[PDB]
């Protein structure tokens, strides 16, 4: 199907139907473009990519012209040079002289391509003046300066096709055509802020980031996002000690150039409510203390209560790094304790998926195989709010194929068509035995996705029993090459905590009345027991409900201030990279446990990060293989699924409620973010308010 | 290759026993469609966990003690970067660049 | 079930085995058949199975006070692996 | 009250005192930026112990001066053109849309322009 | 153009045995000028401590095996010898050279900030 | 290229030692790297050929 074409005397070979601009990139030839993006639908409204076909008297747009065999393409003839200068002059005819006051200045594609391909002088001296366009209000996240738009429709194409928000379009005709929503309303989409990156000009810019920096000042660090369990790769920009903005970076296997509005706009919470100094409680007030005094008080408080084997309880939050989890586990183990768990509210003391088999709690199919899915079953999950990027990937496959998505549980506003079945296990039993289960059996690459909120309901055991029986009894779900069982988590620490076995499988242990509670970033502890006489130590980076419930507070560093290990929902090990230092006298989270261990008579054998990381290999061999998913073998996977099949367990018929209540408030950083406060007031908890009540 | 050229370079011993360098290829910026910066391999050093940046109280200046904070080496090939890092006896690690999967794109797909 | 009832001192069992290769087949076969029996005798004992390409088979048993003892299982038959687990008691 | 001297506000709730050295500016009490350090806090430093605060540089606040300028009302035109009222010695010439029923300031000078048909609405 | 005092012509030695003799010859020259180093720079230590310092610096490269590294090390040692004997260094540099000075535990570094 | 532009050490006068001494480098304002603002687009093309005609490998005459 390959066609051997020519681009400026260079042999190229690509799939049939590929655009010329795609073949030119493969040949190393650069063609200017404004309206073309490799992730959006084809448009030809900008005319900047014009090339000359060898035998044809017309100039073809390389982004839309299909490739042919024997086609010879010229891209640098004087005729094309005339076209590039002419199109550049038209673009800059009505463009406002705003570069000094425009946030796109040092990273403007219009500036760079006009410099590279346009003329050095303009000829617009008209006394009538340029076009003036009023600024549209579309919420507190996207700042609009519509004079600078070049009518390239990247925002329209993205919000309609990728984001699935059809309230944004082009209204008007000719020179009076204006991008926007026509009526006075906001853009309601968890992925709306990606429109800022796609806009090549300053027409759409970040409102929190407005005026605060220039791109040449910023330092770029390639790290991962920890606001969800996808582990989306991001590029954190810093200016000295402060993080300025968060941008996505390309990874076709995880996030594919997109991030949610929560990921890129919660960075302003790193400057608010931070834990910078050790705190010691004296009655009803917290007072500052030194690290030596704080650690000594914990040791003194440890001997005051004299906790026994299972009276020492350790809780790990959603943003807790893996090095600290193992260090806390080993310190807990050295004290003869096994009462370790996460701050979740799972009904069964051992989670229904368990921790013995990795395949029982990971995305075994991996995110990149959603492109090949034919049937998808959603069991009590809301991908739009739990995994915003992964939700958009399902829509992309849904649009370009006959993929059918069935949903069991609480209905939600979706970006694609959901074949809803019910809101309990009873419907799931009917579906897997009815026509819905026949589609999965006949599907070549079926997908089954269980939400993280299933284990937080009273029917957690029934849901995993129904799927496991169906998965084991059908030979197409589990094959040597394909694995259709997936679990979609919403916290970046769950899979890392389960890989190291940081969970109690003994119901008797978890019911112990603890006397020494070590909160490692745990904040969802309203429904988790904390005795009034128990000694509580909180270790984290933000002051929240966890800090208020503590007696001694140990300040830690955030994910941007430490090289930390996080395992995402598909079992991919990723390591963060430190961009700045922690504020005040905050330390690395795994060093606080190590230092406190010497004060408790349980000195850990860890001294440096390499020794700590070598301990990760001892706990699990796959924890030192970054960016690599280690799959579970076919034979072992079947045993784990069979272990989930539990006969003689009743189904209570309760609602499979979605776990997330407020999309913008899911962790300490997001809650502390002033931008998320504006989002809740304007967009709402479920991003359902179409009118902005805080914008005048 | 095997020669320990750090014994004659004159650089301090802290570059070997205390600092970690990253060999990487720069990722494409999400705000621009250019790919020129992604054609070269670069080496930089991880920040110091303390003293990388602190605020000078007199004028608010960004004070630092890391002398390698502003040094970024440029290489044309990955092998050249590895050979130089090995020659200087540096503790390093390689970040493999992410490659974009190729998908056919045509105007006809807007309706089919 | 025989000696598969591990004592109190044994608190965590970790099986390291490769997805591919020939050395991990005896341990994979042992884990495939015996795990329902091993879990039956010890309902609340965490028995973590972790895999990685190319690693030799081994069993890590976390004893009391966080003390762990590792035993390589390369080249052993299925029965010898069962004997090995019993000796950790 | 030290709350008006250390918090950014759109307007000062009282009349500025030109002789008061704890104000952010001689013509403005409160700071005009969220990241602007209050003058009272800045002067509470060891380097001001034996220094006369009156002779320190205290330029007038530009935010209070710009809003003393009356709104320019444009007749029979929905577009305003501003280049700094100096030409070659001003700022780059920009065009301001006046369709909305409010005054819209210049991106450089801060002078506010509006249509005459909206004069009654804006003033009230 | 005449070379300065105590100037040697740079040469690349291709024999390991010959290189050993050159280092030994240069080692004795340092010891013989130890009293001159004390007198010229007005040090606070006797010449015996200088010879101990010279021996310690030479012993740091005793187990260097690569011949190309030896030539660079020997060449720089000759340059250092010429610098000291000709009184080109200022007295402050030599004083700081001899002003070179159990590590802290994990907690001691942790409490202060470490590196 | 691996040598930092600011070096490794700096000098000052030590009152206790009554002399100038070398100390490890610490900058009150760290050097700001504005070179990361380089253009993401190539600026100069492949250029024009100025090889003399007497120094180009000849092209053989075509088929009969
Ligand atoms: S979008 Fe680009 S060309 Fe237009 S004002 Fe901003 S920086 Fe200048
Ligand atoms: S607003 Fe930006 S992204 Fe949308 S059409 Fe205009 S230039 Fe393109
Ligand atoms: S890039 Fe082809 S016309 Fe816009
Ligand atoms: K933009
Ligand atoms: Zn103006």
């Amino acid at each position: 199907k390959e066609v051997e074409l020519t681009v400026d005397g260079v042999k190229v070979s690509i799939e049939a139907g590929s655009s010329i601009i795609q073949a030119a990139e493969k040949a190393g030839v650069t063609i200017p473009r404004y309206c073309y993006h490799e992730k959006l639908a084809v448009a030809g409204n900008c005319r900047m990519c014009l090339v000359e076909i060898e035998r044809s008297p017309k100039l073809a747009a390389s982004c839309a012209m299909p490739v042919q065999n024997g086609m010879s393409v010229l891209t640098n003839t004087p005729k094309i040079k005339k076209a590039r200068e002419g199109v550049t002059e038209m673009l800059l005819e009505n463009h406002p002289l705003d570069c000094p006051v425009c946030d796109q200045g040092g990273e403007c594609d219009l500036q760079e391509q006009s410099l590279r391909y346009g003329s050095d002088r303009g000829r617009f001296h008209e006394i009538v003046g340029k076009r003036a366009v009023e600024n549209k209000a579309i919420g507190p996240l996207i700042k609009t300066s519509m004079n600078r738009c070049i009518h390239c429709t990247r925002c329209v194409r993205f919000l309609n096709d990728v984001a699935g928000a059809p309230e944004f379009g082009t209204a008007g005709r000719g020179n009076d055509m204006q991008i926007g929503t026509y009526v006075e309303r906001n853009v309601n989409s968890e992925l709306s802020a990606n429109v800022i990156d796609l806009c090549p000009v300053g027409a759409l810019t970040s409102k929190p980031y407005a005026f605060r920096a220039r791109p040449w000042e910023l330092k770029r660090t390639e790290t991962i996002d920890v606001h969800d369990a996808l582990g989306s790769n991001v590029r954190v920009d810093t200016r000295g000690i402060e993080v300025m903005r968060v941008l996505p970076r390309l990874n076709d296997e995880i996030n594919e150039e997109w991030i949610s509005d929560k990921t890129r706009f919660a960075c302003d919470g790193l400057k608010t409510q931070r834990l910078t100094k050790p705190l010691i409680r004296q009655g009803n007030t917290f007072v500052d203390a030194t690290w030596e005094e704080a650690l000594a008080t914990i040791a003194e408080g440890f001997q005051k209560v004299q906790p026994k084997e299972n009276e020492i309880k350790a809780i790990v939050g959603s943003l807790t790094d893996l090095e600290s989890i193992v260090a806390l586990k080993d310190l807990v183990n050295k004290l003869g304790s096994e009462n370790v768990s996460t701050d979740g509210d799972a009904t069964t003391v051992p989670p229904a998926h368990g921790a013995d088999f990795r395949s029982n709690y990971i995305f075994n199919s991996t995110i990149d195989n959603i492109e090949e899915a034919d049937q998808i079953l959603l069991v009590g999950t809301n991908p739009r709010h739990e995994a915003a990027v992964l939700n958009a990937r399902i829509r992309k496959v849904w649009l370009r194929s006959d993929l059918e998505v069935h949903h069991v549980g609480e209905e939600f506003d979706s970006t694609f068509e959901l074949n809803h079945l019910g809101s309990d296990v009873n419907a799931l039993a009917k579906a897997l035995t009815g026509e819905v289960g026949k589609k999965l059996s006949e599907a070549s690459k079926p997908l089954i996705i269980i939400g993280s909120g299933v284990t937080e309901t009273q029917d957690a055991e029934a849901v995993y029993a129904t799927v496991a029986k169906f998965v084991t009894s059908n030979a197409n779900i589990v094959t040597p090459e394909w694995n259709g069982f997936n679990l979609l988590h919403r916290e970046a620490s769950r899979v890392g905590a389960l890989d190291v076995g940081f969970t109690t499988q003994s119901p008797e242990v978890a019911n112990t009345k603890a006397k020494f509670i070590y909160l490692l970033g745990a904040d969802e502890i309203v429904n988790k027991d904390i005795p009034k006489d128990a000694f509580v130590v909180y270790q984290g980076h933000h002051g929240d409900l966890g800090a208020s419930f503590a007696d001694v507070i140990l300040p830690g560093s955030a994910y941007t201030e430490k090289t930390a290990t996080y395992v995402n929902t598909e079992g991919r090990v990723q390591s963060t990279r430190a961009a700045t230092n922690p504020p005040g006298v905050a330390r690395e989270d795994w060093m606080i446990i190590r230092a406190l261990s010497e004060y408790l008579g349980a000195t850990l054998p860890y001294d440096n990060l390499y020794e700590m990381r070598s301990r990760l290999a001892d706990v699990a061999p796959h924890l030192l293989r970054h960016e690599v998913v280690e799959p579970v073998s076919e034979g072992i996977a079947k045993v784990g699924f069979q272990s989930l099949v539990k006969p003689g367990i009743q189904s209570k018929g309760v609602l499979l409620k979605n776990p997330i209540e407020n999309f913008y408030f899911t962790d300490v950083i997001s809650k502390s973010s002033p931008t998320m406060a504006k989002c809740v007031g304007s967009f709402g908890s479920k991003i359902e308010k179409i009118k902005d009540e805080k914008a005048n | 290759t095997d020669l320990a050229k750090e014994l004659v370079s004159g650089a301090p011993k802290e570059l070997i026993t205390e600092r970690v360098a990253r060999i990487y290829q720069e990722a494409k910026a999400a705000t621009q469609s250019g790919q020129h910066n992604t054609e070269t391999w670069k080496i930089d050093w991880d920040i110091l966990n303390k003293g990388n940046r602190w605020e000078n109280d007199l004028m608010g200046y960004q004070s630092s003690s890391d002398y390698m904070q502003g040094t970024i080496l440029k290489f044309d090939t990955r092998e050249g970067a590895i050979r130089f890092a090995k020659g200087q006896g540096w503790d390093y690690y390689i970040q493999e660049p992410k490659v974009r999967r190729f998908v056919k794109k045509d105007y006809s797909a807007n309706f089919y | 079930s025989s000696k598969f009832v591990f004592p109190k001192v044994v608190k965590e069992l970790r099986f390291f085995l490769s997805q591919t290769g020939e050395a991990s087949v005896p341990l994979r076969s042992f884990l495939t058949k015996t795990y329902p029996a091993i879990k039956k005798a010890n309902p609340t004992l965490p028995i973590l199975i972790r895999e990685a390409y190319g690693i030799p088979p081994s069993v890590t048993a976390r004893l009391e006070k966080g003390h762990e003892v590792k035993t390589n299982l390369e080249g052993f038959s299925a029965d010898q692996i069962a004997k090995t687990l019993q000796s950790i008691a | 009250s030290t709350k008006e001297l250390t918090t950014a506000r759109i307007k000062d709730i009282s009349k500025p005192d030109e002789n008061n050295l704890q104000q952010q500016a001689p013509n403005r009490i409160s700071p005009w930026s969220k990241s602007q350090k209050p003058r009272a806090e800045a002067q509470d430093n060891v380097r001001f112990a034996v220094k006369d605060l009156a002779k320190q540089p205290r330029p007038y606040a530009a935010i209070d001066l710009i809003y003393k300028q009356p709104i320019r009302y444009i007749e029979h035109d929905n577009v305003a053109v501003c280049d700094g009222n100096g030409g070659a010695q001003g700022h780059p010439k920009v065009y301001i849309n006046l369709d909305q029923n409010k005054a819209i300031p210049c991106g450089y000078c801060g002078l506010r322009f509006a249509q005459a048909a909206f004069k009654e609405d804006i003033e009230s | 153009t005449n070379p300065t005092a105590f100037a040697q012509t740079t040469r690349y030695v291709k024999d390991s045995t010959e290189m050993r003799t050159l280092v030994l010859n240069l080692y004795r020259r340092y010891l013989r000028h130890s009293r001159g180093f004390v007198n010229n720079y007005n040090l606070d230590i006797p010449a015996s401590q200088v010879r101990t310092k010279i021996r310690q610096e030479f012993e740091r490269q005793r187990f260097v095996k690569d011949l190309p590294l030896k030539n660079v090390l020997y060449m720089k040692a000759q340059m250092e010898f010429q610098e000291l004997v000709n009184f080109w260094k200022q007295q402050c540099h030599v004083m700081q050279y001899f002003e070179s000075i159990k590590g802290d535990s994990f907690v001691q570094k942790f409490l202060k900030g470490a590196q | 290229k691996d040598f930092p532009t600011t070096g490794y050490t700096e000098v000052r006068y030590d009152a206790e030692k009554r002399r100038v001494v070398y100390e490890p480098l610490e900058l009150t304002q760290a050097w700001r790297n504005f070179t990361v603002g380089s253009s993401v687009w190539e600026q100069v093309g492949d250029g024009k050929d100025f090889t003399p005609e007497s120094f180009k490998l000849p092209t053989p005459a075509p088929d009969p």
